[PDB]
């Protein structure tokens, strides 16, 4: 079955919004005249 | 052998909150599956960086679950599913 | 209330138009209009003052 | 000032305008009118 | 479980009796432990 | 020119017209001789019945969907010749961006109240000498940060820069123009408890740091030195007063800090333990 | 209630249905209207030649209205006219067209 996640939520909760916990992954992140002549 | 008659009642099927439940939850991550994928193709093409934060909008389940049972329509597909609870009595 | 439509019908078994007339316009909406005498259409702009 | 009663502890707050929908204690915010302090009369017919 | 996500943030507990005069929805979120990969074929 | 029917009662003629009105005859009566003045007065909660000026103006559209029993070629034709006629206008980009700030205001989990201020916000903003260029996110995410301000949320940069990609003094100075703008077109105490919903503490501990960051401005000295370490130097104090099991490490992950920071602003705090206690 | 005149009461009787020409509507309209937007920019008062200029009949009462004057509870309203530069079809005499054509030469028109 399913488990339920039993604690105070929001410490949960906080990950899911902001959180200012940016990245921590590795997933998509992208002359001269005549001497020239 | 005579005619089947569809008026037999055993060969009628019902459907509770479940079975309805199915075929609507099975639509809204339908629908998510692909916009995900959206933000997948669309990362690698206009070259940035992902983020599995704005990869998921909670609104595709959010929105969904609220107007459906908002309404008594379920897609205009079915209607009248939802109703107000009858308190004129507790017999109601 | 609603006049409807059959009890419309029964003022006509009777037959008194006057009470069918009063009901339909004094009752309802009553309204006094203007029209040309040549193209009879509601075109007149009256100033009446 | 207009005297509050909280929903759970019903602990008698009496604030005042703009003074924000918050219990004080407990973390309720179902506030209450509380009843007036005049007279009322009935009959018994 | 259910809960409430307010209007500042705090995701608490919830009570039907409150949810009832509160006009909200009650409701619990769901979680998926996701998995990433990347082939390179 | 006028335009305005000023209806007197020609029996009076004391006054501007102090009348009443029978709302529930539809008419209009003298407030003084008791006489009427004009009958079959219209309504006003009628033809709501039936049913945005400050945001799309006099601006209509209307949406052309397929029918039922129809071609389904004919709406391709439409959009097309709608496709043509996008450049008639250029508020196409406004709703665009409005879908996603509604993408990042639904996102983020702001109430729709939220979603009103932004978009009230870039509306008076849109398109003007000052702006040029700016990365369009950025004067989003300031229009978001307006919305935090006007009402009365707490957000963070950081927070904005854990969701976008603003590159910060790029964010701040289109920021600061966008005030001016505002302020051409005439309080940290709100993000405390977020942070005790961060860490599930009750109302009594939460209310606690609250006389904590209250009393420790008007103590004064050390000064600012930027509220939100300010803010969890409360939580680590009255934390300290108590004996949850959360230390240092586990605070410093969460907020993202900096665990020998806070030992240092416990150094002034413990100097200061005095003037703190309530009850 | 409404304001005594003098023109000629009388009933009507024959009742003819006819069509519009074109330019009975220009001897009739007093609008050529363009703006499409609805009151003023300044969210007020009108777009005087937009969809609702007081050149046509008012309503809310304390409007007055121009060339009508009066109020809500006497002016009967005016009409414009909007000419395009393209002529269409008439959704009710789609088929009443095609049978003339039908009937009728292509050329000559005989
Ligand atoms: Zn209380
Ligand atoms: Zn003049
Ligand atoms: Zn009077
Ligand atoms: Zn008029
Ligand atoms: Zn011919």
């Amino acid at each position: 079955r399913i488990t339920t996640l039993d604690e105070t939520v929001g410490v949960t909760m906080s990950h899911t919004g902001m959180s200012m916990r940016s990245d921590n992954s590795n997933f998509l992140k992208v002359m001269p005249k005549k001497e020239i002549l | 052998k005579d005619q089947d008659d569809r008026d037999h009642f055993g060969k009628k099927r019902l459907d509770l909150a479940g079975p309805l439940l199915a075929q609507l939850f099975k639509t809204l991550f339908k629908k998510l599956t692909k916009d995900i994928f959206r933000y997948m193709q669309r990362t690698v093409e206009e070259a940035h960086d992902f983020n599995m934060k704005l990869a998921i909008n909670a609104k595709t389940i959010t929105s969904g679950l609220k107007y459906a049972l908002a309404t008594g329509n379920w897609g205009s597909s079915r209607a009248g599913v939802s109703q107000v609870l009858n308190r004129y009595t507790y017999s109601s | 209330l609603r006049f409807g439509e059959m009890e419309r019908d029964c003022m006509i078994a009777h037959g008194a138009a006057s009470f069918l007339k009063e009901r339909l316009m004094e009752a309802s909406d009553a309204f006094r209009v203007h029209i040309c005498g040549i193209c009879g259409l509601m075109t007149v702009i009256a100033k009446l003052n | 000032t207009l005297k509050y009663i909280c929903a759970e502890c019903s602990s008698k707050l009496s604030l005042s305008r703009t003074d924000a929908v918050r219990c004080k204690d407990c973390g309720h915010r179902i506030l209450l009118k509380a009843r007036t302090k005049r007279l009322v009369q009935f009959e018994a017919r | 479980k259910p809960m409430v996500n307010e209007s500042d943030g705090v995701t608490h507990a919830l009570y039907p009796q409150e949810a009832r005069l509160r006009n909200l929805t009650y409701s619990s979120g769901l979680f998926v432990d996701v998995k990433k990969r990347t082939y390179e074929l | 020119p006028n335009l305005n029917i000023v209806l007197t009662c020609p029996e009076c003629k004391v006054y501007p017209p102090k009348i009443v009105e029978r709302f529930s005859e539809g008419d209009v009566v003298c407030a003084l001789c008791g006489l009427v003045l004009s009958d079959k007065l219209v309504d006003t909660r009628s033809e709501w019945r039936t049913f945005n000026p400050l945001l799309d103006g006099n601006n209509l559209s209307t949406r052309i969907g397929k029918g039922e029993t129809t071609d389904m070629r004919f709406t391709k034709e439409l959009n097309k010749a709608q496709g043509k006629n996008v450049m008639d206008k250029k508020d196409n980009e406004v709703q665009a961006a409005f879908a996603k700030i509604t993408m990042l205001c639904d996102a983020a989990e702001l109430p729709k109240i939220v979603k009103d201020c932004a978009k009230e916000a870039y509306k008076l903003c849109h398109d003007e000498k000052t702006l040029k260029g700016k990365s369009m996110e950025s004067i989003m995410a300031a229009s978001i940060l307006i919305g935090c301000r006007r009402a009365e949320v707490a957000r963070t940069f950081k927070e904005i820069q854990s969701l976008i990609h603003v590159k910060t003094k790029e964010f701040g100075k289109t920021l600061n123009i966008m005030k001016n703008i505002l302020r051409g077109k005439s309080q940290n105490l709100t993000y405390i408890p977020r942070f005790c919903s961060h860490l599930g503490l009750p109302m009594q501990v939460t209310t606690s740091a609250e006389y904590t960051a209250k009393k420790c401005k008007e103590i004064k000295e050390i000064a600012g030195k930027s509220p939100i370490t300010i803010a969890v130097v409360s939580i680590y104090l009255n934390i300290l007063l108590f004996q949850i099991p959360i230390t240092a490490a586990k605070v410093g992950q969460t907020l993202q800090v900096t665990e020998g920071t806070i030992k240092s602003g416990y150094k002034i705090l413990y100097e200061h333990r005095d003037k703190l206690v309530d009850p | 209630g409404q304001q005594y005149s003098s023109a000629p009461l009388r009933t009507v009787k024959e009742v003819q249905f006819g069509l519009f020409s074109p330019e009975e509507v220009r001897a009739i309209s007093v609008a050529k209207i363009r703006f499409p937007e609805t009151m003023d920019e300044t969210q007020t008062r009108a777009k005087i030649g937009g969809l609702n200029d007081p050149r046509l009949g008012s309503i809310d009462r304390n409007l007055k209205c121009q060339t009508c004057q009066e109020g809500m509870n006497e002016c009967p309203g005016h009409f414009g006219h909007i000419d395009l530069a393209k002529p269409v079809f008439h959704v009710g005499f789609i088929a009443k067209i095609k049978k003339v054509c039908e009937c009728v030469c292509m050329h000559c028109g005989k």
